[PDB]
């Protein structure tokens, strides 16, 4: 599975 | 600490340096230094922490991938195992130090949603990565600790962020890889990431082109999921 | 060492397993071990320490690189040329480390043109890589140190080896490098991938369709080699 | 310019 970005604005 | 005669700007100028040459333990050396500061961090330094670590902890989680495939395998000497033990024992050391930073001083001085949503997220995330190499007495302490983080952080993001909030929509797709692949909930998994898809779908016409291309990034990471679990 | 406790065996089957997760730096403090047993290495073996500190250092001269272009633009604070300096320190304690395993006492032990123009040819790239970040009192003599190495390895591997082999290929590649990128003698350079391309292909009618392919994968490096330089 | 790779046989 997909996990978030680690740089969220 | 070995940052501790550094300026904290010193820090963080070197910390995007390491980024830019991929040496991402130094970049999470320079910003535990600055965390330790004592500082709160802005935004970009908040993002710089995250990257470092995701980082160093990606590459060690994908070599106990690597390792636990062949030991499960070799299950069908000591070597293997111990190797393995040694690669998830230095991964659980990141995970002990990015936590140690949330709990001191990290959440507790972050008052604005937007800090203290990202960092219960990270919480919430390297307590998932522990969860993931995890097999006794502990391992669902620490899946509920993961759950914990992520349900604060929820609750904070759904009052005070608008859907289409990058930071939310991080959140809700990594709670539903939570709910997916730790906690055996593929449903709730799936709930999860549809209605975080649809509520920031209805939300986009507010956004300027740009916001539009941050969430709308965010928001194929959930479609993508969708795909993959059904 | 950290590994003195370790079985040879193990420190190797260890090193396959780092390889196969990407762990380099964990590959070569097994192999460093595995060398300070004191047993001369297998043709295998020699190909797993190269491999090891080959993508330890390629790490560390990709970064260098990256600082390096910062600091000259920089000079069209300190902190880019610290940092610089830390991974230049760095990456001179790799190559220190691993002449040092070939002075002690992988070369004087090596007997057979394999093993001693393979070591040697290494002695040469780690002096190279040494030439790379310096610049001053002994920029000379390191380039006298890369240059004596690769030229001892030339002598034995022309008269001990056929044309073919993909060691003495290898070496007449990386001192045709080291002739176009450090010693600024370019003709030399292209003289060199030249005459050991077509040497090579005269030689091919003699092999096994495996080592065809062996050979030729490093001819067609020279050949691209030619076709940047000229 | 392209070196040589690390495993040679
Ligand atoms: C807005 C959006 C969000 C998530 C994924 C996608 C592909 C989109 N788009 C759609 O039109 C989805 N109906 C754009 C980018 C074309
Ligand atoms: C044998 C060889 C060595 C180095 C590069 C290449 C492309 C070749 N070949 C040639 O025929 C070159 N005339 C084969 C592989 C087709
Ligand atoms: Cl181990
Ligand atoms: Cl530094
Ligand atoms: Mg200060
Ligand atoms: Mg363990
Ligand atoms: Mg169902
Ligand atoms: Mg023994
Ligand atoms: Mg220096
Ligand atoms: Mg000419």
């Amino acid at each position: 599975s997909h996990s978030s970005p680690a740089s969220l604005q | 600490g070995a940052m501790g005669s550094m300026e904290r700007a010193s820090l963080i100028q070197k910390a995007k340096l390491a980024e830019q040459a991929e040496r991402y333990e130094d970049m999470a050396a320079f910003m535990k230094g600055a965390v330790e500061k004592g500082e709160e961090l802005s935004c970009e330094e908040r993002n710089l922490l995250s990257v470092a670590y995701k980082n160093v902890v990606g590459g060690q989680r994908a070599a106990w991938r690597v390792l636990s495939s062949i030991e499960q395998k070799s299950n069908e000497g000591p070597e293997v195992r111990e190797y393995r033990e040694k690669v998830e024992t230095e991964l659980q050391g990141v995970c002990d130090t990015v936590l140690g930073l949330l709990d001191s001083h990290l959440i507790k001085e972050a008052g604005d949603a937007e800090s203290r949503v990202f960092y219960l997220k990270m919480k919430g995330d390297y307590y998932r990565y522990l969860a993931e190499v995890a097999t006794g007495d502990d391992k669902k302490r620490i899946i509920d600790s993961a759950r914990s983080a992520y349900q604060e952080a929820m609750d904070i993001s759904k009052k005070e962020m608008p859907p289409t909030n990058p930071i939310r929509l991080g959140l809700a797709l990594n709670f539903s890889v939570f709910h997916y692949e730790i906690a055996n909930s593929p449903e709730e998994a799936i709930s999860l990431a549809k209605t975080t898809f649809d509520e920031a779908m209805a939300d986009l016409h507010t956004l300027s082109e740009d916001s539009y291309k941050d969430s709308t990034l965010i928001m194929q990471l959930l479609r993508d999921n969708l795909t993959l679990w059904t």
